[PDB]
């Protein structure tokens, strides 16, 4: 598993993009487990 | 240009989909969603002259994964 996100974009940035904006979404690191 | 104003997405995992985002709304109504209990509510900010709106949603492949879909900024950093 990743950890809960929660908060982490609910910065007030000026731009249409978020600085996290993925394809909305996906955990860039890799997996300890099969998927 | 590229369209991105009317539906700035933000993403993210979380037990529950209530979520804190620093600015002050009203709720105007609720549509339902595939693959997920929990209708998507929508919200317009409540500061003066402010033509914001927001949709918030869980998704249907997981319990915990919530997305918000903005449309317009707001040009205030007061709540
Ligand atoms: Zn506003």
């Amino acid at each position: 598993s990743n950890p809960m996100r929660v908060q982490t974009c609910a910065s007030k940035f000026r731009e249409l993009v978020q600085e996290l904006t993925g394809q909305d979404a996906v955990d860039l690191q890799p997996e300890p487990i099969y998927s | 240009k590229t369209v991105r104003e009317p539906r700035i997405v933000v993403q993210t995992t979380s037990c529950i989909d209530i979520l804190d985002d620093g600015y002050r709304w009203r709720k105007y109504g609720q549509k339902v969603v595939c693959g997920n209990p929990n209708p998507r509510s929508y919200y317009k900010c409540t500061t003066i002259g402010c033509p914001v709106r927001k949709h918030v949603e869980r998704a249907s492949h997981d319990m915990r994964a919530v997305i918000t879909t903005y449309e317009g900024k707001h040009n205030h950093d007061v709540p």
